[PDB]
RNA sequence: UUUGGCAUAGUUCC
DNA sequence: AACAGAAACAACGGGCGGAACTATGCCGGAC
DNA sequence: GTCCGCCCGTTGTTTCTGTT
């Protein structure tokens, strides 16, 4: 996002990445959210 | 691959989707006494929480 | 039925009675004790088309302590008591210069009465009663103690002998029914006198609030 | 004299 | 007519016993 | 070395009357 907001961006690109960087600190904070992707990483698993 | 895992694990499904599938079906033999391994054979299951 | 409106009035009535007798009003024996033929007699058998309207039974009443500070008991006609209805009993209790009054409902107030009654609460202290609430008196069933309220003198002491702050007592809920029918306010605090199955009797302290 | 974890199944005792 | 106080119904979320002992499968895929 | 099953406390929505 940092790399997008310096070298320019389509206007829509900023606020697609913003919401993936809500989604992401978001899970980090709680992983139970209802109606969320519910972030995994490997094999199928739910984060902690 | 997937009719191996299926039996090995007892996730009755996807390797992927191990979510929702039904586990307890396909477990490891009793052979404790013959009794054991008979009664083990002939078994029922009600998916009943 | 003429009997049955008869009859409500009646129990009513003393049931207010026994009330002002408890808040320390100067009610006699005869007004406290009155057979319902004698009620009957005195203000009229038929209430339909009768002497008893719901007016003329209204209750004023001198402290045992002050002929000065009096109650009303108002017995609206209305079903539904309105703001009018609210303004000129102020009105009246002005003019007679009356502080407190009650107000016994046919079935209830209009939310904007209601706050229109708790507006004026330093100028005036008025309680809103149901009809249902007063056909019985609430203190008399067994399950409920006796209750004293207690003065400021007696407060102070009190704390003063325990060293408690008042954060420290049980509390009791402002729209309580025990509390509705003494009149107590936020920051009076109750005495409870009952008896015990392991000490015989036990002494306890509610702080309204 | 050095330290894996996640899940599932079965069993013991109130 | 505009505003405001109180209430009926609907949707949402958290909550659900205590210990202990074995075993078995798995922890990413293509190029 | 790179890319991809039941209960019941909150809050909302909507509705229904009262005042001026």
């Amino acid at each position: 996002l940092r790399r997008n907001e310096q070298n320019g961006a389509a206007a829509h690109v900023i606020a697609e990445d913003v919401k993936l960087l809500q989604f992401h600190v978001a899970t980090m904070v709680d992983n139970e959210l209802p109606g969320l992707p519910r972030a995994m990483q490997k094999s199928g698993r739910p984060l902690k | 691959d997937g009719l191996k895992y299926s039996l090995a694990t007892g996730n009755w499904g996807d390797q992927k989707k191990a979510h929702q599938a039904r586990a307890g079906v396909s477990q490891v033999l009793n052979r404790l006494t013959f009794a054991s391994t008979l009664s083990h054979l002939r078994r029922l299951n009600s998916p009943i929480g | 039925d003429d009997e049955e409106e008869t009859y409500r009035l009646w129990k009513i009535r003393k049931t207010i009675m026994q009330l002002c007798h408890d808040r320390g009003y100067l009610v006699t024996q005869d007004g406290l004790d009155q057979t319902l033929e004698e009620f009957k007699a005195q203000f009229g058998g038929k209430p339909s088309e009768g002497r008893p309207r719901r007016t003329d039974l209204t209750v004023l009443v001198a402290h045992n302590d002050d002929p000065t500070d009096q109650m009303f008991v108002f017995f609206p006609e209305e079903p539904k008591v309105g703001i009018k209805t609210i303004k000129v009993y102020c009105q009246r209790m002005q003019e007679e210069n009356i502080t407190r009054a009650l107000i016994v409902v046919q079935q209830g107030m209009t939310p904007s009465a209601k706050q229109s009654l708790v507006d004026m609460a330093p100028k005036y202290i008025l309680e809103q009663f149901l009809q249902q609430e007063l056909l019985i008196n609430i203190t008399e069933h067994e399950l409920v103690p006796e209750h004293v309220v207690m003065t400021k003198e007696e407060v102070t002491e009190l704390l003063a002998r325990y060293k408690l702050r008042e954060n420290q007592l049980p509390r009791i809920q402002a729209g309580d029914p025990v509390a509705r029918y003494f009149g107590i306010k936020r920051g009076q605090v109750v005495k409870i006198i009952r008896p015990s199955e392991t000490a015989g009797r036990y002494i306890t302290y509610r702080l309204v609030q």
